[PDB]
């Protein structure tokens, strides 16, 4: 358990309030740079997004992971990534659970099924 | 630590990276040199392994 | 001391994957070996991928595209899966030209003929457009090394085109595990198992060979000067 | 420390003097003009467990 | 007889954490500190 | 160390840190019988 | 792609610092660990494979005039280190002896051919009036940790063998400081400590280490039984 949780809990930071938006606050090219130039960190409050939600636009589960290979994020961050057939908010950490389950399950799809794709895993 | 800086070293990527998250975790007081986030933490009875 | 030499087998697939297996090993070595190898497979590796993306009509990964079904962001990811290879021995940079038409289904091969380079996965969804759908596509490509976020280099081929995330790391996924077999009155004898997943580019095998050779050369420095 | 003393399995000296002979098989002393005892050291004997 | 340790032997702390052993691991494994010197016993948390 | 297990580093065996000495006591009794008395000599047949 | 500048800074027999500067990202440990591994376990060491004392039949014995006890004796010897100088030297047997009232300490070992009580001192034993001694301890070229109930020793009778502590490498750590050199900043400055008890030079072992790994590398030569289900 303990294990599975940690890699499927995701994080929540606070050095940033007036964050997200239905319509981009100022911009994206800005929303972000405001990151490499301090204040609100990757994951944090918002009405529709966190820096991560934008800094990381991953294609395969691979990437998202290949990312974690290099000290960019830590499985638990909320990154944008296309899984199977659509765009998903989830963490490199949650996704992995699946595949894990999936593969060794045989059908990477029916897996996703039973799974509760978004929420801390547990007993 | 007086032993380590005395040798000539002083924390490396491995360590900081910890302290990197050690703060995001609030066990460490943010906004303080890597070195301190260590002591701060060290005194917190733990450390990097 | 004793103990003989390992037994190196390999259940290859064809282009991707590869269950390589070395057996005979004295405690520890299992990890010792691998781990670092892994840290090379996924690290410094010779490969290519997209570095920029010009799309006649609208600049901004965050805009809209008439005539088109998908949106910029997607063409991006779809463009990544894409992989090309270099036939020219020292030309670390090429420019590609994609041409759209009315109602069709973009394909990775439908990219500017040209000889010097080779499309490796002709098929790819790429995109698909409605009635009279335009899509010029100056897609710049580089000879990279590992992974360099589209947000570290800042590409500058054109003024209304968008840079992207370079995934030119052939080594797309590599996992191992050191189980321990037996060979005599001994049973805790390291048994390594490596598995490298790769795109249609460079075979996993070589993925390894090149890794070692690298890690190898990377030891000749501990020399005695 | 005390536990070890009231248990008696450890060897102490009644009156203060000073040791003369000393080996694994014995310990001779010469207490303050109180003669010269010489208590042996039970070596590798069995318990009950 | 001498008896050293043998995977499985029993041992614990005064604090009531009785715990035997299953894997004597080489000084090559054994999560070590930064200054080289490695730990000894890994005392998982869960049991607390 | 799972559930209540513990890991050790070969290190202690090296330093021979956790070693116990133990003396097992063996005994024997020779009785008086009708089929004869039970002696005890360094002489016993077929023993090579 | 630069070319690394390796640092030679060792001094005494114990301790040694090596440092490869311009190293591409991540490799900082891709090396510092492997070798670290190799060292701390596969470095050819030496020690007392067995011993022998006067009127002693077993390890659990006492001797008149010695405040130790085989154990106390044995545990002070297991540790002792000896330089072999010669390669031929498969193995030899040291030898010591005590008289009247004095205190024992490694340095008292009767020297010979290619030998060197690298570590003098090492209080081996204590004595007073009338203390016999004389030891025919044995030494060997062996690898790693090796128990006493698994090797046994054939050196006459009353030869209570001993637990061998070979790998002369006692302590090893390594640092990865950020580095200054022509390029991008987020590079590695790979350094590796590595202490050493008499036996050899932190260096040598080092050189022996890199080769070792290398050796194991090549094993990844030409494969066999290939082809996988379709």
């Amino acid at each position: 358990i303990l294990g599975l949780y940690y890699i499927t809990q995701v994080r929540k930071e606070k050095k940033g309030a007036g964050m997200a938006f239905a319509t981009p606050e100022e911009a994206l090219a800005a929303y972000e740079r405001g990151e490499v130039a301090l204040n609100a960190p990757i994951v944090v409050a918002g009405r529709e997004t966190s820096v991560g939600r934008l800094k990381f636009v991953f294609a395969n589960p691979d990437e998202a992971l290949l990312a974690v290979a290099h000290g960019l994020l830590d499985l638990q961050d909320v990154v944008t990534v296309r899984y199977l057939g659509r765009r998903l908010e989830t963490s490199p950490g949650r996704i992995l659970f699946a595949r894990i389950v999936g593969e060794a399950v045989g059908d990477e799809k029916v897996a996703q099924e039973l799974i509760q794709m978004d929420v801390p895993q547990e007993k | 630590f007086g032993k380590r800086q005395g040798e000539g070293f002083g924390v490396d990527k491995r360590e900081k990276e910890v302290l990197a998250r050690a703060e995001k975790l609030g066990l460490v007081s943010p906004g303080k040199s890597p070195e301190e986030q260590l002591k701060e933490l060290f005194d917190l009875g733990k450390v990097v392994l | 001391s004793k103990l003989k030499a390992p037994v190196f087998t390999a259940t290859t697939q064809g282009d991707h994957y590869g269950e390589f297996v070395l057996e005979p090993l004295e405690r520890g070595f299992g990890v010792t070996l691998g781990n670092p190898l892994r840290r090379i497979l996924l690290s410094s590796i010779p490969g290519t991928a997209v570095t920029s993306v010009y799309i006649e009509d609208v600049l901004h990964e965050f805009s809209t595209i008439p005539g088109v079904k998908e949106d910029v962001v997607e063409i991006i990811l779809n463009l990544k899966e894409l992989v090309v290879r270099f036939l020219d021995p020292k030309m670390a940079s090429t420019t590609l030209i994609l041409r759209a038409e009315g109602p069709k289904e973009v394909r990775a091969g439908d990219f500017t003929p040209s000889a010097d380079v080779e499309i490796m996965n002709p098929d790819l969804h790429i995109a698909t457009l409605e009635e009279g759908g335009k899509l010029y596509m100056e897609v710049r490509v580089d000879r990279g090394v590992g992974y360099v976020p589209a947000e570290r280099h800042g590409i500058k081929d054109r003024i209304n085109a968008i840079p992207v995330d370079a995934i030119f790391s052939p080594v797309r996924r590599v996992a191992f595990q050191v189980e321990d077999t037996r060979l005599g009155q001994r049973t805790d004898l390291d048994k390594l198992t490596l598995r490298i997943w790769t795109d249609g580019s460079v075979t996993p095998l070589e993925a390894l060979n090149q890794a070692v050779a690298i890690l190898k050369e990377h030891l000749n420095y501990f020399a005695n000067p | 420390e005390r536990v070890v003393r009231d248990s008696l399995a450890a060897l102490y000296a009644e009156e203060d003097g000073e040791v003369v002979k000393v080996d694994g098989t014995r310990i001779a002393v010469r207490y303050e003009d109180g003669r010269l005892v010489e208590h042996p050291l039970r070596r590798y004997a069995r318990s009950n467990q | 007889q001498k008896r050293k340790l043998q995977v499985g032997d029993k041992l614990a702390n005064r604090h009531g954490n009785k715990g035997v052993v299953a894997k004597i691991l080489p000084v090559e494994d054994m999560p070590h500190l930064p200054d080289g010197t490695p730990v000894d016993v890994i005392l998982n948390p869960l049991g607390v | 160390n799972f559930e209540d297990a513990i890991v050790i580093s070969e290190e202690l065996l090296k330093r021979d840190f956790y070693t116990s000495i133990h003396i097992e006591r063996y005994e024997i009794e020779a009785r008086d019988t009708k089929l004869g008395p039970e002696r005890i000599t360094r002489d016993i047949p077929h023993l090579s």
